[PDB]
Parts: structure tokens; sequence; C-alpha cells
RNA sequence: AGGGGCGUAGUUCAAUUGGUAGAACACCGGUCUCCAAAACCGGGUGUUGGGAGUUCGAGUCUCUCCGCCCCUGCCA
RNA sequence: CCGAGGGUAGGGCCCGUGACUGGGGCGAAGUCGUAACAAGGUAGCUGUACCGGAAGGUGCGGCUGGA
RNA sequence: UGGAGAGUUUGAUCCUGGCUCAGGGUGAACGCUGGCGGCGUGCCUAAGACAUGCAAGUCGUGCGGGCCGCGGGGUUUUACUCCGUGGUCAGCGGCGGACGGGUGAGUAACGCGUGGGUGACCUACCCGGAAGAGGGGGACAACCCGGGGAAACUCGGGCUAAUCCCCCAUGUGGACCCGCCCCUUGGGGUGUGUCCAAAGGGCUUUGCCCGCUUCCGGAUGGGCCCGCGUCCCAUCAGCUAGUUGGUGGGGUAAUGGCCCACCAAGGCGACGACGGGUAGCCGGUCUGAGAGGAUGGCCGGCCACAGGGGCACUGAGACACGGGCCCCACUCCUACGGGAGGCAGCAGUUAGGAAUCUUCCGCAAUGGGCGCAAGCCUGACGGAGCGACGCCGCUUGGAGGAAGAAGCCCUUCGGGGUGUAAACUCCUGAACCCGGGACGAAACCCCCGACGAGGGGACUGACGGUACCGGGGUAAUAGCGCCGGCCAACUCCGUGCCAGCAGCCGCGGUAAUACGGAGGGCGCGAGCGUUACCCGGAUUCACUGGGCGUAAAGGG
């Protein structure tokens, strides 16, 4: 289930520096400021030229580590993601980022991924009214996420929605930072995700 | 004879009819000779009952026995309703 | 076509004990056809009964004789009471003490002794000094005897005047009245032990049958609380893993048991097992409730000779068999260092390991025999493995 | 151990005697018939074929033939009789067959 | 559950007069070789199925126990 | 009359098995030679026939995939 | 909207070619491990054998009795028990047990698939239409009584009722023979002759509701026939006497050598007859870029079978899964002359097997049979149980936290690694506690209105005090594989061609990224591997899409 494991160790490994721990892993400490090398009893010696399929696995894991998507949906949602009209790479990503808990990220509310989804498994998210628990929840078109009643004066929620004031949203996600709202005004784009992996690697690795 | 009963579809805890006229030796949900509606026992769906008329009627016009519910629905949906 | 089984009347098995060929066996074939005159309306150890007007009894009579122990014991754990069976002819003979002995090893507790065989030649000072060596008999080996209520007639003869005719009553027949003095003597004396039914619940098996129609039933008597269709069960014992099951079916002497209590000798039939899963040794209880394990510092006390045991002693490695509720193993025995000295009498505490798995919960007891004779008992103590 | 059914038994083999013999009855008469209408008894044949004829229909009635069944017993007579006589015998009793 | 059997090196088989238990062929250990095979020297390597028992000693004779084979048992 | 089945009898097809026997495959370090690979020490190969512990030899004709 | 290749012949190369791997899939099984839920799904083998219980009945508004509880004495008493209501045991009549449910043995065939034919046919109950329903007669059960028997039951005498049976009449009409007209294989009209009908039951009573009879039409469901399509062996090549055709019959609902006499001598075959092996066929399912290849379990359509085998009876329909007759093998009873039985229905046993479940609850729903109706029956069906057997969802926590504890492991002794991982701090609250708690169920029926349309009323829930909602609430499971290359992931020790690994290439003979253990890493996660089998890769049977001088391959 969802990994659960030392997390700021993959944030090495895919080398390219991840947050998975929201507040540290944003520090002068994401684990990768002092070890930007794999974990293990080698990490830092040299690396062999990577086989044109380590190199696909690699942008995977880096793609699907982000998430914290198990193996089995991550494929699935990719085979999905494959049928549907248009371009596998814009849409795969897209249903990506329609995951509950990832809208629940990456609209402030929770300060990491695996912390939206805690908040997902717990309740305390809501959407059009009725709440949620699935992290796996898709979100659609026109649909704000609401936090609940009985949290919105928790110890967390507090901070957490505090970092709001000031700070932007996504092009694609408005928020309503004292009524706690925010709706999903359209699918993600390429570009909006400034993110740190080759798609279209990821979708061959998926070929063969 | 050639009765009016319904088939069950869906699922477990997930009725779903189909309104059909098929030979009253057949098994419930096995072939039929047409088909004139649905309904949905749970409601859950603005249209848990949809029937044609046209056709209801003709087969009533020559010999088709609508069951207890069948017929219930049947005139729920203005079947025999004459004017 | 079955009949279901109603309480009413207290429960208490027992058996009969003695040498080879002299009464028990047929004096059990005659105290059954007693208790059958009034009521109820109507090699290999045989479980029957007979219901008194006075209380409900379960009769073991294990064919008894020699290289039959290791089932003859398995059966004298399971009463509270034993009936020994003497005749007048050689009288009290070899494997009548080594019965007798294996009771006072049992913990079996009051004996009822029934001279048989009377009917042959009246002896003035026979059958009233063949009582005497008897009691004294009981007493080289600590039983009460000389309180145990000793009734003669050759039993038999109480059934001719049956086997013709299933309404005799009482009085007639100095025969047939005869044995309602041995009922009437198990009536008193040997008591009815509480049975706690607060305990979680255990029933060693004894024997294992395949019901056809049915499965498997699981026949044995209970070591406490209680069990009712319906209820999971594990087998701990022997096998490579514990397996759980359902009770669905208990019963009491062919006859449907709505409930069993301790002490009673039910058949159990388990959901979904074959004959070949179960076996006697391992027990029946609650999931939960002990497991299984091959080692263990159980404290011992080596017989002495003089009463049995060993006349010599044995060096750390040395392998005999331990008796757990209703079978027995074999296992190689580590000494507690420096302690390579442990000879007759001795009392002492080691370790041991079973070559096959069995239920065992620190604060059970078992007995040790090698060579035809039980060269120690003990309790174990916290398992290793 | 046993249901009703076996009420259906006893009917069969009652049934089964009804025409078991209205059938015997038919096939002794038609044979009679033909037996005649080859020898030139025209007068008495065209008699029982008449009666074979009523017979032959009443079975129709019940469980016993039906349809042409009892239809076709019938032609392969006033074909098999009509086609005897007109072999030296001229239709006497105009009680029959059809002029 | 109760009878009757067989278990000896690494494997096939002897000592069945109560006496540390040997033959064959293998194998192992050196020597030569990178290592083997050959060749030359030199070795019984064995829980005598386990464990106890009589005894001056038990492979042989008692009993118990393990695995396997055989016959015969077993509807709460 | 037909007729399931049962007999007696003789065929066909398939499978199992048999003392013994034919050749085959495979198998770290056995025996005998030396056919072939370099005119491989008699160019080789080949159909056939006779012969020979064995590879093979020889005869007749053929091929060059032999100078 | 759709196509990826790699390892391995050599000292090296190119080619040919085989083997092997990476991907999907499975009614699965085996190993290690295992928490929850939903929807699925579960004897692939012995169509082996089976203890129990249950899977089909219902109508008294078809008809006559027995029997028990009771209006209340018939006569004035317990004698005509007449009568009256609801019951109740069988009987007689009726409709249904020929559907639904199981299985795949048999079958290579009009069995199936697809398209048609029938001037060659049938079709209970249901519909619309036409006309009728009048005289009469009789039997056998049941029951009383006698009798043989262990039983199952059987026989004899005698009452008796019908919607049982039979006779006459009526002939709307219909059937048959012959003539004629239209028409074209036997269809439709007509005329003379013959032949054929029928039941009364309940009320609320010159009317209705339920039945009845004959004909016509409709529906629906079927029978029979035909074209094309449907596996491997040619080391199977010729097969055939009811054989092929005819004529007249028998037979059938109906065509037909289906069956039979008689006559003719035919019919079939390399376009594969006959024979052997295997197999139920299809919609579809898996794979595939496609064309194809494989398959045919769950659901739906068709077929076939009901211990093995033959046969009919009843009936609209069966040669009939829980009906009958007989032979056989096996099961049991027996008072030894004859008796009972068939789980490939449901749940369960045993055997076989690598392997496949509960003797569960409910007719509440849908469907079914019988019923005017109430209602009864219904292991069909609705559900619950068991197994990670599959798919889908969910959990074992989230956020802080050191130039970084210990322990273990490496180390050029300075250090590096497992590692923000832990411990530690705040932190949400899987489970579980208390309370509330369904949808699935609105008709039949009752009242109004005529029992029609429409309007109102009442009963009814197996799953379940489950889902779901509210409030309370503890940090609470991790494994399996793999790390020489293919193929993601490397170091120490042990071992020393041993022990072992191994899908292919190949590792191991004292420094082994290949054995075994450890540290560390990689993949996936309630799973992960293994074995078996199908497709792919395999343009490696090549139609798409290959080849033959020397690689296999040109016939002398
Ligand atoms: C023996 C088999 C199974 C035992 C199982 C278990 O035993 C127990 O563990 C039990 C717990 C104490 C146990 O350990 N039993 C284990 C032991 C228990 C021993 C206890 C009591 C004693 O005391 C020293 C007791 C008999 C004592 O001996 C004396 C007898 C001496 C006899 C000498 C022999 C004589 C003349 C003779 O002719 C003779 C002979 O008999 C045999 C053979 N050849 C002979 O020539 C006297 O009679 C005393 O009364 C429990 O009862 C368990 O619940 C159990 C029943 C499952
Ligand atoms: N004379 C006499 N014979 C008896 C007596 N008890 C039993 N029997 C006989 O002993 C023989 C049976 O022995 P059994 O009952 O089997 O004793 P068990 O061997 O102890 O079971 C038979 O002949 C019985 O009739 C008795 O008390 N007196
Ligand atoms: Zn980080």
């Amino acid at each position: 289930g969802r990994y659960i494991g030392p997390v700021c160790r993959l944030c090495r490994r895919e080398g390219v520096k991840l947050y998975l721990k929201g507040e540290r892993c944003y520090s002068p400490k994401c684990a990768m400021e002092r070890r930007p090398y794999p974990p293990g009893q080698h990490g830092q010696k040299r690396a062999r030229r990577p086989s044109d399929y380590a190199v696909r696995l690699r942008e995977k894991q880096k793609l699907r580590r982000i998430y914290g998507i198990s193996e089995r949906q991550f494929r699935n949602l990719f085979e999905e993601a494959s049928k549907k009209k248009g371009v596998t790479g814009s849409v795969f990503l897209g249903l990506l980022e329609s995951r509950l808990d990832n809208v629940v990220y990456r609209l402030g509310f929770a300060v990491s991924r695996r912390q939206a989804r805690q908040l997902v498994r717990h309740g305390h998210i809501t959407v059009n009214g009725r709440r949620v628990d699935l992290p796996s929840y898709r979100v659609r078109p026109g649909d704000e996420i609401a936090v609940a009643e009985k949290s919105r004066n928790l110890e967390l929620i507090r901070q957490n929605l505090e970092a709001m004031k000031g700070r932007k949203v996504g092009p694609w996600l408005s928020l309503d930072v004292e009524g706690m709202k925010g709706k999903f005004l359209r699918l993600p784009d390429r570009e909006d995700l400034a993110l740190p992996v080759n798609e279209q690697l990821v979708i061959e690795f998926y070929s063969r | 004879m050639v009765k009016i009963r319904l088939a069950r579809f869906g699922s477990k805890h997930n009725p779903h009819y189909r309104i059909v006229v098929t030979d009253a030796r057949r098994k419930r949900d096995g072939k039929y000779i047409e088909k004139i509606g649905y309904y949905d026992p749970r409601k859950t769906t603005p249209d848990w009952l949809k029937v044609d008329v046209e056709r209801a009627r003709y087969w009533l016009s020559v010999g088709a026995q609508p069951t207890d519910t069948a017929r219930r629905l049947l005139r729920q949906a203005g079947v025999f309703r004459q004017e | 076509a079955k009949g279901e089984f109603v309480r009413t009347k207290p429960h208490v098995n027992v058996g009969t004990i003695g040498h080879v060929d002299h009464g028990k066996t047929t004096l059990t074939a005659a105290l059954t056809y007693v208790a059958a005159a009034e009521n109820p309306n109507v090699i290999n150890t045989a479980h029957v009964e007979y219901e008194t007007a006075k209380r409900h009894y379960s009769h073991v009579d294990c064919p008894g004789h020699a290289d039959y122990i290791k089932n003859m014991i398995t059966g004298a754990a399971q009463m509270d009471g034993a009936i020994l069976v003497v005749s007048a002819a050689d009288g009290p003979m070899p494997q009548t003490r080594e019965h007798i002995l294996l009771a006072r090893q049992v913990g079996v507790p009051y004996i009822v002794v029934f001279m048989n065989k009377v009917d042959m030649v009246d002896d003035p000072e026979l059958l009233d000094l063949v009582e005497m060596e008897v009691r004294d008999l009981l007493n080289q080996y600590e039983f009460p005897g000389d309180e145990v209520p000793v009734i003669r007639g050759s039993a038999l003869l109480a059934l001719e005047q049956m086997h013709r005719n299933p309404k005799t009553r009482r009085g007639e027949n100095e025969w047939v009245d005869k044995i309602w003095e041995l009922l009437d003597a198990i009536d008193e004396y040997i008591p009815t032990p509480v049975r706690d039914v607060d305990k979680p619940f255990l029933m060693p098996v004894e024997d294992v049958f395949t019901i056809t129609g049915r499965g498997t039933v699981a026949t044995g008597r209970i070591e406490r609380g209680k069990v009712k269709v319906g209820d999971e069960v594990e087998i701990v014992g022997l096998a490579p893993e514990t397996r759980r099951t359902v009770v669905t079916g208990v019963e009491m002497h062919r006859k449907t048991l709505q409930e069993g209590i301790a002490g009673d000798n039910v058949g159990v039939l388990l959901r979904g097992v074959s004959r070949e899963e179960v076996e006697r040794g391992q027990v029946l209880a609650k999931p939960g409730s002990i497991t299984p394990h091959t080692k263990f510092e159980a404290s011992v006390y080596v017989l002495k000779k003089e009463e049995g045991g060993r006349h010599t002693g044995f060096f750390s490695g040395y392998r005999p068999q331990f008796y757990f509720r209703t079978t027995d193993v074999t296992g190689v025995v580590q000494l507690p260092p420096g302690v390579e000295m442990v000879m007759p009498g001795d009392n002492v505490t080691f370790t041991v390991e079973l070559i096959k798995p069995v239920a065992l919960e620190e604060g059970l007891r078992f007995a040790i025999r090698e060579g035809g004779r039980t060269v120690g008992a003990g309790v174990v103590t916290k398992i290793l493995e | 151990r046993n249901l009703s059914a076996l009420k259906r038994h006893r009917q069969s083999l009652k049934r089964r005697l009804r025409n078991k013999a209205k059938k015997s009855a038919i096939k002794t008469l038609s044979k009679k018939a033909i037996q005649l209408a080859q020898e030139g008894k025209a007068e008495e044949a065209l008699k029982i074929m008449r009666k074979a004829e009523s017979l032959i229909d009443k079975a129709a009635k019940g469980s016993t033939l039906h349809k042409n069944a009892a239809a076709r017993r019938k032609s392969r007579l006033m074909r098999k009789v009509r086609q005897l006589l007109e072999a030296a015998g001229a239709p006497l009793i105009g009680g029959g067959l059809s002029a």
C-alpha cells in the first residue's frame, strides 16, 4: 500500500530532488541537499551509461514516485489514458492531476501528498457538498473541494491554510482561503505542471 | 401463452429490470420475443421506469398476459388509459 | 430417526479392570441390561453406558491384557473411578496388579471391587479369604483398599435371565439383583468431581471416525470449558500446521447433544476435515488458547526402582516416550550441565524436544516410560521452541 | 417415499384401454368393409364402411386420433373400397360414398 | 489401534562358536599438477537405525521407540 | 415378425506384455587401430558388388565439391 | 489510431537457422506470506459410487364419501345424525409434472451456424370472430363386507356421483370419396352421398363470472427439407443390399427406403468416399498492428443424455431427469415367494486427483405451475457462508526531527552506509463503543366509480439492527522475488569442479557482482514467486508476409 517508508531517499536515487515531506523536503535539507546521490553502500561511484531500458524505468519511477500511486493504479490509469482521444502524454498527466488527494495537496490544505492522502482517508476533505474518503476519487470540472466543519478548528488545518495568504494557486484552480473551497476550473496542461519528468519516455516504458 | 414480464439484469443488490414479451415457458432472464421497457425499482435515477406503448398494446391486443407487477408498471405508464 | 439427548441427571463415566479373562467385558455386558429394563424407555476399548435411576454413566471397557497398555492408559485417565473386577479362581493375578498400578499413576481415584466367578465351587474361607488378599494388594499400592464396597456374584449368571427377557426387575434372582449391589456401590463411595466450564475449552482426541454422509468425527472427553454447534475450534497437535474448523455437530453416545460440558465423552463432527487430518493426542480448543511446542523445561521426579522405576539411571541423550492428554510421543533429553548424574529416585528438571509437535501449555502434566515401565512423571514449564 | 404422479399412471392404463379398444375396432371394421368390397357385396359393403367412417371420426372426438390421422384412415377406405367395387359391382346403397 | 518383517561403511555383502566389526570396489589424504585423471606412498572413513536392559563384552540375546513394507482392525 | 441382451465361431484395428535379439541416443579422463581434414601421406566423394576386428580395401562406372 | 527487440554457432565477420528470454491470458494448482471490504467466481479428474433431508404440485366454484371440533335437536331421548361452516385423510375427475434445474458421456452429423423452403405439417393455456350448448342411457373408485400376505399391497361380492364413459338429435361449420371451377406439387371455391359436436359449476340470479362444443383467423412454440460453412491421419483408397431409383402399400401431424412386397441396377469416391483418432456447435473469450492462431469455463441460443440398454403407454407436446415395462450390473429389506432404489436437481459423503465450497436463510422480489379468489407449492430465483481463485477500492499513518544515536555492514582507520529511517515531539483516528437505521414494495386484494379508465385504503422485507449517518476513539501488518548478461540492482565472508545454481549463454578446481550467509540495492506489494497450458515475439508454414547454384530445398 502507498509505499510507507523512507521517502527523502527517493528524493535521492531518482537524482531529481523531491519534496514528498513538504515542510523539511523544502528546507536546506531535502536530504538531497547533502547527498545528491543514490542511497546504498555504493551510491557515490562511477555510473555505467544507463541502458535505454533503465532510463525509462527511471523516468516512470520518477513520475510515479512523485504521486505515491501504486504500480497497479499507475499503469492502469495509463492504459485508460491511452484509449481516450488525444495525446497520452498530456492526457495521462491530466488524469494524474485529478486524483483527489493530489488536488488536496495541489490546493494548499496538505503540505505533502502523503498528508493530502491521510486527509482524504480521514474525511477532513469534501466535494460538491458530500464528503469523499477515496484518494483515488477522480475530480471533474466545476467541483470545489471544501474542508469539513469539524476540522476547521484543528491545529493543522490552520497553519497549512495560513501559508495561503499571498501565495497563488495553479492557473486551473481558484480558492476561498477564508471559507475553504477552491474549485477545479479545468484539467491541468503539460506546461502548467513544471515537473522534472519526460513523459514521452515514461510512455515508451509501457510499450515494452 | 405469451406473457409480458420482467427479466432481472443489473447486479447483486441492484435490480434493474427489462419489460419483456417472452413465451411464458422460457427462463426469467432467457431469450425473449421483444423488449418494450425497463424499470429501476430503486428509483435512483429520474427515469426508473420507461416503456413503449404502440407495441405494449400490440402484444396486449394479441393475447399477452401481463404479470402482477408487470401490469402495474404498464398501467402506470398509461397503457390501458383508453380515453 | 436419531433422537435428542436431554440433561437431568449428573454425568459420570467409569471403566472396568482386572486380569485378562476374569469378569469385566461381560460384567459390562450385564450392568447395561440392568439399567435398560426400566429406562431409557426402550483388543480395543469399547465406550458403552448405563443410566441407573440415580445417575448417567459412560462405561469404558478397555480390552485389557498386556501389549494393550498404550490403549489401556488413554482410557484410564478418561474416568473418575474404576470397577476392579476379580475372579474367585486364581484370584488376584499379574495383570490385576498391573492395571491397578496404572490406575494409581493416572490419578484415577476410588475403586469399586466386584468379585466375579463366585459361581464356581463355594469355598468357605475363600470368598472371605480372597477379599483379604485384594484389600492387602490395594494397600501395597497405597490405594484406599480398606473401604472398597466388595460385592460377589457370577455376573453372567445375571444375564441368562436377561438374554431371554428384557423386562427383569429387582429382587428376583439373587444374581440379577446381585448386580444392583455394585450399582449402589458406585452410586455411593465414588464421588462426582467438579468439571469446570469457565475455562476456554479442550478435548483430547481419543479416536476418530468417518461418519458416512457427515464427515470426520472426533470422540473425546472434555478437559474444560464448553462447546455447542457452530463454534470455531482449532486442532492442536501432530500435523505440520494447526488447522482451524467449526464444530458442526455434537453427540453423547450416538444421541444428539445440545451442549457439551466438561467430563462429557462426546463426538465432534468438524466442518470440512479429512480422517487423515485428525488423530489421537492432538486436542480441540478455542482459537487462541494454547499452541504447539517441541521443547520444554518441565519439572520431573524419576520414580524409584522399589516402585517400578529405573534402577540404573540415564545420561543426557536418553530417548523416552512422554504421555500427554491422550497419547504418547518420544524425545531426546538434555541435562542442565554437570547434572549428568540423574539416577533413580532423583528429582530434577531439564530440556526435552519431541520429534512430533504436541499441545504444551506450562502447567500440564505427563509421564515418562521406556522398557515397559513408568520411569517418571512431572509437569511442564515455559516453552523454548 | 412416494407422491401424486401415481394418479397419472392409473389414468394412463385406463385411457390406454379406452382407445386401445376404439382403435382395434376401427381396424377390424375397416378390414371387413374391404373384405367385401372386393367380394362384390356392394350393398352390405357401404353399410359397415359407413360404420367404420363413424367409428373413425368418433375416435377423433377424443385423444384417440384427431385431424388427418382420422381423415387419412378414411380416404384409404373410400378409395380402397370405391376402387374395389368399380371392379364389377356398381354402387347400390348410396349410403356412404358419394355418387 | 495389535501382530510379523528389514535396517552394518560411500554403496552391494560377511563374521550369527556372546569377544573393537572385517572383504571388494569406491572415496579421502599427501607427492606430481593450475586443478584433475593416471602413477607411486599412506589411511577403515561406521550415530553396526535410536535408546535403554542383562551382564566381565554384546553387531548377535530382552524390552521400548523411529521409518518403510505386509496381514488384520475402525460409522459420534 | 422385429427385438435389448446372452452364447458359440471366425475376421479386422489399437494397446499392453515376453525369454532372447537388432541397431540407436546419451554418458570428465577405458581397449584397438588411423578412414577423413594439408597429393592427410594410396586425391576425395559417390551408386553398386565382393571382402575384411574396426575404421575400411578393391572392382565397375560417375562427379570435381581434386592438381 | 496501428507494427520496438535481445541472448546464443566464429579468433573475428556476414548470412542461414534452431533454441531461449522480455508481453498478454487462465475455472487454475504448488511455495512463502497474509488485514478489510465490494462485485465476480469455484470437481477442468471417475458420465465413479453414494447415508440422510429437500428439489412439483395444486382446484372442493368438477363429484361422491370417511373423520374431528361445533350452530341446534330431527322424533319429544344417544334410532333417518337429514342439514350448516371452515376444516381434514385418501379417491374420482382436471390442469401442470415434456417447463424450470443438472451434465457433456455420445455425436464429424443438417448436430450446429447462416440463409431459405413446406401446394408436406403440428401447436395445450392466451387473443379476435361465427354458431351452438337439446333428449337421453351406463361404469368404476371411495366406502361396507369376505379373502391371501412379513411387507409393499393385491383379489372378490355389492352401492354410488359427476366437468368419467356411451347412444340419438341439431350441422353455424368441419372431415372423407367422386364431378366441376379457379389455382398450381396435397391451396381455395362448389355440388350430390356418407360421417362428427358438447358439462355444468359459483353467485349477488331471465344477468354475470368460470368452464364446454365445432369452425375460421391471430399469436407463440415447434417438425420435416434444402444451399453454403464446420478437426487430424492417405503408413485408410476404394465403399455400398434397404444399397440407389421405381410402382403399390403400411406408417406419420407431414415429406421420405422411414418400414414392406415386387421390379430396375443403381448410388458414392483423390473436389478425399469408406476407415481410424479426437470433439458437443455457436454468440463469444484470449492473443494479435492486422490477417490470423488458440479456445468454447461463468451468461445467453441450439443439441444430446438422465446407472448401462431396449420399448412403448398417457398426452396438445415425451418414447418422458425426481412416470411405467423389461434385461443387466451394483445398493438395501426379506417371515426366501418377491420387494425397494439411481444426486449429470440442491446442500453433503467417499473415491480419483496437483485441485474446486454450506447438510445455511427467505418465497420479501422476479419468474413458474394450479386456483374466481384467498392462497398453496417452487434448494428456479433472492440472499447469506467458505477459498486472495480473479478483478476493483482501502489500511498498516501524516508533519516535524542530527555536518547524522545505537546495532549490523563496509573501511586507503580519517570515514562511509542502512537514515529522517529510528527514538523523540505535536498530529489526524482502520478498528472497535453507544444511539439512530433504510431503498429494494406496489400491485394481487378492499371501497368509490359498472368487476372496464381513473381515484383512495390496508397488508407484505429472507438479506439486517447489514448498508448508510451521527457521537465516542487506540498508531494500529509486511511480505515475496530478484541484483554475471539478456534485465532494473554490488560489497564482505564462507566454500574450493565440493556443496550447490541453471530459462538461454553458462557459474563452482583457494581472492567467485553467478554457490551459501550477511550488508546494501532493485521490482512489486496483500501479495509475490513457481509449474502447466494458449497467443505474441516466430516473415520460424510467409494470404497479408519466405524460400530451393554452394546454407534445408529442382523430381534422373
Ligand atoms: C502411565 C501412563 C500415562 C500417564 C499419563 C498422565 O499422567 C499424569 O501426568 C500423572 C500425574 C501425577 C503422572 O505423572 N503419572 C506417572 C506415574 C505416577 C506414579 C505414581 C502416582 C506412584 O507414586 C510414586 C503410585 C502408583 C505408587 O506406586 C506404588 C506401586 C508400586 C508397584 C510396584 C509394582 C509391582 C508390585 C508389580 O507387581 C509389577 C507392576 O506393577 C508392573 C510391572 N511388573 C510388575 O511386576 C503404590 O501403588 C503407590 O500408589 C496425570 O495424571 C496426567 O493427567 C496423565 C493421565 C495424562
Ligand atoms: N462361571 C463364571 N463365568 C463367567 C463369569 N464372568 C464371565 N464368565 C465367563 O467368562 C468368559 C468370558 O470372559 P470375559 O467376560 O470376556 O472376561 P474379560 O476377558 O475380562 O472380558 C465366558 O465364558 C463368560 O461366560 C463369572 O463370574 N462366573
Ligand atoms: Zn526531500
